[PDB]
RNA sequence: GCCCGGAUAGCUCAGUCGGUAGAGCAGGGGAUUGAAAAUCCCCGUGUCCUUGGUUCGAUUCCGAGUCCGGGCACCA
RNA sequence: AAUUGAAGAGUUUGAUCAUGGCUCAGAUUGAACGCUGGCGGCAGGCCUAACACAUGCAAGUCGAACGGUAACAGGAAGAAGCUUGCUUCUUUGCUGACGAGUGGCGGACGGGUGAGUAAUGUCUGGGAAACUGCCUGAUGGAGGGGGAUAACUACUGGAAACGGUAGCUAAUACCGCAUAACGUCGCAAGACCAAAGAGGGGGACCUUCGGGCCUCUUGCCAUCGGAUGUGCCCAGAUGGGAUUAGCUAGUAGGUGGGGUAACGGCUCACCUAGGCGACGAUCCCUAGCUGGUCUGAGAGGAUGACCAGCCACACUGGAACUGAGACACGGUCCAGACUCCUACGGGAGGCAGCAGUGGGGAAUAUUGCACAAUGGGCGCAAGCCUGAUGCAGCCAUGCCGCGUGUAUGAAGAAGGCCUUCGGGUUGUAAAGUACUUUCAGCGGGGAGGAAGGGAGUAAAGUUAAUACCUUUGCUCAUUGACGUUACCCGCAGAAGAAGCACCGGCUAACUCCGUGCCAGCAGCCGCGGUAAUACGGAGGGUGCAAGCGUUAAUCGGAAUUACUGGGCGUAAAGCGCACGCAGGCGGUUUGUUAAGUCAGAUGUGAAAUCCCCGGGCUCAACCUGGGAACUGCAUCUGAUACUGGCAA
């Protein structure tokens, strides 16, 4: 299908990051609400963005819900991620598509170690922009306390390379704006105009060989199988053959459908974050984590040597050193693979907070490239963070 | 309702037309009364190009056979004098 | 389609000369013939009746280079013809174009003759023919196009048949790599030693 | 009851397979086999000769 | 079903109302005769017959009765009245 | 995507509710019978699936994955 | 010219001959799976769940039937800015055209599936108690009026779907009157029965200035035909089980009435007591059928996917309506079940149409392009609609064609393998070398499928008419979805293009190493319990080839269901014996019948498929011309020896 997409504004990927119960989902409903009162059509609510019985029962997010809008500047794509400890895997899948992350900070608690992980995962997935919206501003009056809270958000981003001291921390109330307030809507509209100023239209390399990260799979009843993901590189159009590359025995299919949230786009260029239709592929064969590439230019790379910044208990890693043979999870922004920690002669056991480099052998092959920044999670804690130096 | 039309037989990209006498309510290759002659559109120039058993055709005209203009085009092609 | 392998090993298996490596030198003689079809060519075989029926089947195919599915269709055509099947089958196997071209000096070897037809060089009645299995009707002709004419290979290969017998059912001009065909071959005119009799029994079952 | 061919299999009480006809005439009441190269009952270890049956692929190395 | 050919549906409905009316008036005059024949009114049955003649034949000419059915309605019923009279 | 039961000597499996891994069959020897089976007698040959800790010591308590079986939720 | 057509082997036993099963060699397939993988041509592609299905499309057209015009482009009056005719632009159905509606026509065609049905069906051949829109031949008519309704307005219900009330107006919508005949009814007499008009052109005449009036085209009404399709009847044929032997009472027939287009238990009222059954009725199970396809020497057996014919079905069950025709796939209503929407009162939907999805499963495709050709619908026509169809995509699925190269090359090498370590083999194979370049790949040329149609043009029919319409030539611009086409040219370079099964006997083709009745092999008999031509590997060889194998299924071999063409003293088997009904068969003669039989003829046996002789794609498969055949059935005319009937 309904209403073919009309090429009007350059695409932008954005969305929420942060601590549990911090109004990330309410802000998501509130942002487009103020924007529904400015331009276009939107303003979904609490009942719509939250879809599961589990979610609307305990006020949580188990699946990364997506919403779309566009200011008079650019075209936008909002990614609503969870904030719960066991749902960190979900927000990382959302982190693989966002051109610019947006931290949702409640005025009460502020900078948390859990909020610290939502930030650290942003640098290890490639995102450079974070506009922090202080939510619950209508609940605080004691500014001396709140100004000390805001500066701790900036230096924590500054700890993790995000220029927080240069970052405009947006202050406002999302509750009133979602219900129709003329006062705090501008507070919401603060981040909106800064979204058109702090986060511009990046390098959209549409002239490269096609490659696309698999976010999730949505089988359309009547159409077939639609995989989801933003175009990492290259271009696609209905009438172009691709492949199913990654974990299992790699197969083939054809690009036969691209939708920008119901809007039919003929040619989905680089940066376009949509759902991609697969021809003759079942639900079972394709899976979460693989990648769609050009017909045969990405082999199933298995082993690679990486430069890894090992964290400490103070930096989010383990609290006790771990020997040769450690089996953690490796987030390739969507590809959670367990791998062997091949320690170099000189590091018998990994102390909390080391500056080392190890060789990793994957248990499931995938597309690999030198310079791939990937974080390391185990036991709820992101135990490490590395970047690929050598691909074997 | 009787009619004189073509049949479209042969193969892909190499048509052939059994000029036949059939009921108009059938299909293109369906039920018919009788095939009367034939036609080959790829018959440029050789020993055999087109045949229409004219006398039996004209017999059906008096019966009330509505000739299709394509077939009528062939009758105008294999004329009484031409 | 083609055997495309060691085409002298075939002659050692059947024991008979097949003119596969006819080319320039007259007789092979440098392959330890008749006693070495393979690694254990020292084993004097029993060679039973099914073998003698089958060895005859392979030999004829090995000469003209035909495949089983293709060769069986030649037998299917031979049965429906009038006269005698054993004769008309030898007529169809002879009526092949690459076999006709082989009888004209063009393509000193039967394989080369197949390649010559394969590369549009062979032309009949002003019509280029690529199909080496082109059935030649009686009273026709053959020649070579101006493009691939006397291309350093046709000359040398033509010299071979000049030393051969040059059969009755056809006639060569050799003025411009020119040929002319006549009536179809007779059993007594072709090969003079083959026993097609064993072949007819094989395809009966 | 179907005979599992080859030298060495990899089944574990569920392993979905494919059945093909044929008797064994060595086991009482066995009238079927298991297809080596189809579902979960994979190809036999290191077989060069006749690998269509027993499902070994062409060796890359 | 929703189709532009739904006119054929409503037009058949409109045609049926005219058809239900005309077919009913025809049958009453036929039933008028049976009321007469059972009574033995040799003149009245003839009156009813001669009265229903132009209305039963009119239905045959208007594409409703098959112009043989109506003829049969005349024939056998006539065979009754001259048998009585 | 979420929630459960399981991966234990070659095989089949019990044991925990922090105490240094057991049973049947197995395999071999003896006793034995015109021969064999059997029976009795002796023992783990274990990375308790992998990985880190809390700890004097972790199958254990947990936190997290890997694989297997089963169930449920979301529908570009 | 038209079927020139028939193979066996293995296995019981110490050994033989028999009998006799089991198994194999072949061809084939809507094929599936493993392996490998180059192109093209022509075909095929849900046989499993008649399971359920989002979206798009699959059936519309005519203003030359009518009231109208909501829009878009003109014309007109006028208005506005200002380049006062350059623009803006309000009125206006007056032209070009056309939504919404009335009406005519098509929607019953074509496309899909095989659930049901064992006979209400199908095929063959006859037969009469039938009907037939559109097409068409012949004969005639085509007079004159009336009353409504939708659309359109106003109010109003319902969330919507969907209506309701009061007025407006039309016709090729409806309805009388009139008028009727070789039409209907009837013995005749008599009685009664139809309707539609519009459009083009035009000199004169007439203009209440709509138009009348003339001509031309088409249509309307009545009737008899023809042709066509459809409906019905009768006879034969049309699976397995008798461990289903009796079944039926609107059932079998009659008299009268009704009903259908049409005869009739099709339906009634009464009477008669019968009707069917061993030459298989009922009953159960299974199943679409046929021309055909597969195998086969044939006779038969099996099967009947694609093409085509016929039948039935269209969510399940039922009924009826309109209509020439349906008891109707994109029609109505009702009940039910399952989804869907809901303001919860109440509604909407039907992919067994093309695609596609879920799911079932061993397994089967693209949410492609065009209406150019052909055909169908409508229309005067141009055109409008067409998931028919024409192509294209995808899959080696089948069939067929071709390539992956040729010549040369004896150190008769290396490496591998065997060895009597003598050597042989791998092997002219490779290297090297001299040639070539099909199909791919890239850059250029280039058919045919296209006939018509449209405008103008001239002539010819017709006409009062150099007008209009029809017909025949001419010209311009063109109409190709396929399509970066079939084919042709150049280019560089052996360059991108070889696997799979098997090697004991059957059944084409061998040795060694390793495992030791373990691992395993296998179609049949079987091998392996330290020497394997049988297992696993290596070398060589054999067969087949872009395919090779395995599995499943049909036939064959199987003269192991024997009509062609088997047996019964003991191999499996003569009822224990006799009597005898139905049934089958029958000595000899004459005459006759001509039923069986034989010949000849004609009707028919749909076409295609198979066969013979040819033509056209580079050939082939494939398409295709004619012929033969379709082994049969019906009727007539003769023969009448033989069999049967009849008479002695
Ligand atoms: N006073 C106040 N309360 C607010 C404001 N914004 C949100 N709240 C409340 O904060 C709560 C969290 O809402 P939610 O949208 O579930 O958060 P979440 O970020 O999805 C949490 P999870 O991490 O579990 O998925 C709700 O109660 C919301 O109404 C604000 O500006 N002011």
């Amino acid at each position: 299908s309904k209403e073919k997409f009309e090429r009007t504004k350059p695409h932008v990927n954005v969305g929420t990051i942060g601590h549990v119960d911090h109004g990330k989902t309410t802000l998501t409903a509130a942002i487009t609400t103020v924007l529904a009162k400015t331009y276009g059509g939107a303003a979904r609510a609490f009942d719509q963005i939250d879809n599961a019985p589990e979610e609307k029962a305990r006020g949580i997010t188990i699946n990364t819900s997506h919403v779309e809008y566009d200011t008079p500047t650019r075209h936008y794509a909002h990614v609503d991620c969870p904030g719960h400890a066991d749902y960190v895997k979900n927000m990382i899948t959302g982190a693989a598509q966002m051109d610019g992350a947006i931290l949702v900070v409640a005025a009460t608690d502020g900078p948390m170690p859990q909020t610290r992980e939502h930030i650290l995962l942003g640098r290890q997935v490639g995102v450079p922009y974070i506009i922090v919206f202080l939510n619950k501003c209508d609940m605080v009056d004691d500014e001396e306390l709140l100004e000390l809270v805001e500066m701790e958000v900036r230096e924590l981003l500054s700890q993790y390379d995000f220029p927080g001291d240069d970052t405009p921390i947006v202050r406002g109330s999302a509750l009133k704006a979602l219900e129709g307030d003329a006062e705090w809507e501008a507070k919401i509209l603060e981040l909106a105009g800064f979204l058109d100023s702090y986060i511009p239209e990046p390098e959209r390399a549409i002239d490269k060989p096609f490659l696309l990260p698999i976010e999730d799979v949505f089988s359309i009843s009547g159409r077939g199988t639609v995989v989801t993901g933003r175009v990492e590189r290259g271009i696609i159009k209905v009438g172009e053959e691709v492949e199913i590359v990654g974990i299992k025995e790699t197969q083939k299919s054809t690009c036969t459908g691209v939708e920008m949230f119901r809007k039919l786009l003929d040619e989905g260029r680089a940066g376009e974050n949509v759902g991609v239709l697969l021809r003759g592929i079942k639900r079972e064969e394709i899976e979460r984590g693989q990648v769609l590439a050009k017909p045969g230019t990405i082999k199933p790379h298995t082993k690679f040597e990486s430069e890894v910044y090992i964290l400490s208990k103070d930096e989010g890693g383990r609290h006790t050193p771990f020997f040769k043979g450690y089996r953690p999870q490796f987030y390739f922004r969507t590809t959670d693979v367990t791998g062997t920690i091949e320690l170099p002669e000189g590091v018998e056991m990994v102390m909390p907070g080391d500056n080392i480099k190890m060789v990793v052998t994957l248990i499931h092959p995938i597309a690999m490239d030198d310079g791939l920044r990937f974080a390391i999670r185990e036991g709820g804690r992101t135990v490490g963070a590395g970047v690929v130096a050598k691909v074997l | 309702m009787v009619t004189i039309r073509l049949a479209r037989h042969g193969a892909k990209k190499r048509p052939f037309y059994q000029v036949v006498v059939a009921d108009s309510r059938n299909a293109r290759n369906g039920r018919f009364i009788e095939r009367v002659g034939f036609f080959n559109p790829i018959a440029s120039e050789k020993e055999e190009g087109t045949r229409l058993d004219l006398d039996r055709i004209a017999h059906w005209v008096g019966q009330g056979a509505t000739i299709s203009d394509r077939v009528a085009a062939l009758i105008k092609e294999v004329n009484k004098a031409a | 389609a083609r055997y495309l392998g060691p085409k002298l090993k075939l002659s050692r298996r059947e024991g008979t000369d097949l003119f596969l490596k006819s080319g320039v030198r007259a007789i092979d003689t440098k392959c330890k013939i008749e006693q070495a079809p393979g690694q254990h060519g020292a084993r004097k075989p029993r060679l039973s009746d099914y073998g003698v029926q089958l060895r005859e089947k392979q030999k004829v195919r090995r000469i003209y280079g035909v495949l089983e599915r293709q060769f069986r269709n030649y037998y299917k055509e031979a049965a429906r013809l009038k006269g005698n099947t054993g004769e008309n089958l030898l007529a169809l196997l002879e009526g092949r174009l690459d076999n006709v071209v082989y009888r004209m000096g063009f393509g000193a070897t039967r394989a080369e003759a197949r390649q010559l037809v394969s590369h549009k060089a062979i032309m009949v009645n002003g019509r280029v023919v690529n199909i080496a299995s082109y059935q030649v009707s009686p009273n026709d002709v053959v020649s070579i196009r101006e493009k691939a004419k006397k291309q350093s290979r046709v000359k040398a290969a033509l010299e071979l048949a000049e030393q051969r017998e040059k059969p009755t059912w056809l006639e060569v001009d050799a003025g411009k790599m020119e040929g002319t065909f006549k009536r179809k071959p007779e059993r007594s005119d072709l090969s003079a030693d083959i026993n097609e009799h064993l072949i007819v029994e094989l395809y009966s079952k | 009851t179907s005979y599992i061919g080859g030298e060495g299999h990899n089944l574990q009480e569920h392993s979905v397979i494919l059945i093909r006809g044929g008797r064994v005439k060595d086991l009482p009441g066995v009238r079927y086999h298991t297809v080596r190269g189809a579902l979960d009952c994979s190809g036999v270890k290191d077989r060069k000769q006749a690998r269509s049956k027993y499902g070994v692929k062409r060796p890359k190395a | 079903n929703i189709k532009s050919a739904k006119k054929r549906a409503i037009q058949s409905e409109k045609a049926r109302k005219h058809n239900a009316s005309r077919r009913s008036m025809m049958r009453t005059f036929i039933k008028k005769v049976y009321a007469a024949i059972e009574a033995g009114d040799k003149a009245a049955a003839q009156k009813a017959f001669n009265e229903m003649q132009p209305i039963v034949d009119r239905q045959a000419a208007k594409g409703l009765i098959h112009k043989n059915k109506a003829a049969r309605h005349k024939a056998n019923l006539t065979a009754q009245i001259n048998k009585l009279a």
